């Protein structure tokens, strides 16, 4: 079938999903950011969730 | 000289062993090979272990 | 080509003609010795000859017609 | 009892605010030591300046709307945010800002002082739709270091500021993402060590690896009392 | 540039072993930097003496056993493992242990010299049973870092093996569990400083001021190469 074979599975699965899912008033909700380099830095930081 | 070369591993055969690896590719095989992406290659890097 | 050679399937057609000319290529390289006309960045003489074809200084009539003309001047 | 000290072996300048330095070999498990000390060091603790307050006429509060421009007062506040500006001699710098006419606004439109100055003057601010539309913000720049947003700010301050002024986050640290690789190398015995790949993208201002070395030279000195 | 230097103000010894060590004052966010790098460094890279080739007489291979004693011959070298020692001068020396009589073999019945000092008085060996038995070992302690097995000591080495030298196994760390916390620091004037409070536990062997300072000199010349070069 012209499906992909290489598909992500259950670990990387997991890991995107907690990526791209979200809450509702967790921290730092509501900012406006320049982009994801900024997002990025401020995830890595610890200033929003 | 080069069977009794390899057969006493110098640093020279470690080195000689990593030019030749270098792009050449290995095909590795899993059986029970059902369909037809059970052999795949790959460029083999080198590991300890 | 050193990680998907699809670019040299663009450049070719066809896998099998790829496989094919590309072996040409590289036996020409190993047992005559020519000159691999891409800088060859200390790689071998296969993925040398994928990178030949994949950038467009030889396919399949052009390898053809050079062997043809170095036989012609031999003779 | 004798460490490994590396060579600093590459600097890919992919741009003028681009980097990737790669550099081998140090001990196992070294260059996560290395790459996270100063990750956390450039992330949350490198001085700089940028711009923290802006006071605009037309506005009373972060969601109201000026006429003449496309964008609204969320976008000119990021957009500002935006702006990478460095202060020489003082630490509080108020500038201000005048468009009028039909066309973009930019960095090289504002009005600056001897002792500050632009890093990107092609740098857009707003867009202007009406040729009478008289823009104005009065834009201060203090000094401090790392990331303080406007949210924690908005928590921490309680004196009550004249109704027209503007906080924004305050990209003090000039670097804009660093984040590393630790990849395996090998001296000719031992497979065990391990190669760091520090990337890192800034904005203006700085050279990234100016950047890298005064991280260094700052937990060096950070370090400099108990050491032999 | 309005940072700080921090001190180590007080460095209390809650024993012999484990030992607290406070930090102060520390920058804002410099805590869990500082911490996590030490804890690294504190815990890859510390030169600890160990037990490396023990001799015993009359005894070939290590899987044998001798009559008079109760543990065996690889418990002996397990027991032997686990040893603390601190020299001071040399950086390899041969210890001395000859006992013989009904009861156990403590640690402190080895001869010891001038500059070796064991620590740990009540660490057993063996458990002499037979008053006509005798045990003479004649150990090797030599001095590094990390770990270094068997199997690596044996292709490594370049000079030849008597029947009696047994090779036991080089765990050379004498730091065994550390941890640190970002406290509020008490700050008359400042309340944005924080204070570091490293939680060692050694071997008995190493100096938690000297291992502090040892791992700070470490972290200072492999940062070196990005304050010089570029």
């Amino acid at each position: 079938n012209g499906e992909p074979i290489i598909v992500p599975s259950q670990d990387v699965v997991l890991g995107l999903y907690y990526m791209t899912r979200d809450c509702v008033n967790a921290k730092g909700e509501g900012m406006v950011l320049t982009g994801p380099k900024e997002a990025e830095r401020l995830y890595r930081s610890g200033l929003a969730s | 000289a080069a069977k009794k070369m390899v057969e006493r591993e110098e640093a020279v055969v470690w080195d000689i062993l990593d030019e030749v690896i270098r792009e050449h590719p290995v095909l590795l095989n899993r059986a029970p090979t059902l369909h037809r992406l059970g052999i795949q290659a790959f460029e083999p890097v080198l590991i300890e272990g | 080509a050193r990680v998907t050679v699809q670019d040299a399937v663009e450049k070719i057609g066809n896998r099998f003609d790829l496989v094919l000319v590309a072996a040409r290529r590289a036996r020409q390289m190993q047992v005559g010795g020519k000159d691999p006309l891409v800088p060859e960045e200390n790689d071998k003489t296969t993925v040398i000859a994928l990178r030949e074809i994949e950038e467009g200084l030889i396919n399949n009539q052009i390898l053809d017609v050079r062997e043809r003309q170095e036989q012609q001047e031999q003779e | 009892t004798e460490f490994l000290k590396p060579r600093l072996v590459d600097i890919e300048q992919v741009s003028s605010t681009h980097a990737k330095v790669t550099l081998e070999p140090l001990e196992r498990g070294f260059g996560h030591t290395l790459g996270n000390a100063l990750r956390r060091i450039l992330l949350s603790s490198m001085p700089g300046c940028a711009v923290t307050e802006v006071e605009i006429d037309g506005v009373l509060h972060e969601y109201s709307t000026k006429e003449g421009v496309q964008e609204d007062i969320l976008e000119i506040l990021l957009n500002l945010k935006g702006l990478a500006v460095r202060v020489q001699g003082k630490d509080e710098v108020i500038l201000t800002l005048n468009k009028s006419g039909i066309g973009p606004v930019t960095a090289a439109d504002i009005t600056h002082d001897g002792d500050v100055e632009i890093v990107k003057p092609q740098h857009v601010i707003c867009h202007l739709t009406d040729e009478n539309a008289s823009i104005s913000m009065r834009i201060k720049v203090q000094r401090g270091r790392g990331y303080v947003p406007a949210s924690t700010r908005i928590h921490s301050e309680e004196d009550e500021r004249p109704i027209g002024r503007l906080l924004v986050d305050a990209c003090y640290s000039p670097v804009e993402r660093i984040a590393y690789n630790v990849e395996a190398a090998r001296v000719e015995q031992r497979t065990d060590l391990d190669k760091l790949v520090i990337e890192m993208e800034t904005n203006g201002t700085i050279d990234p690896e100016e950047a890298i070395r005064r991280a260094a030279t700052i937990l060096a000195e950070q370090l400099e009392a108990f050491v032999d």
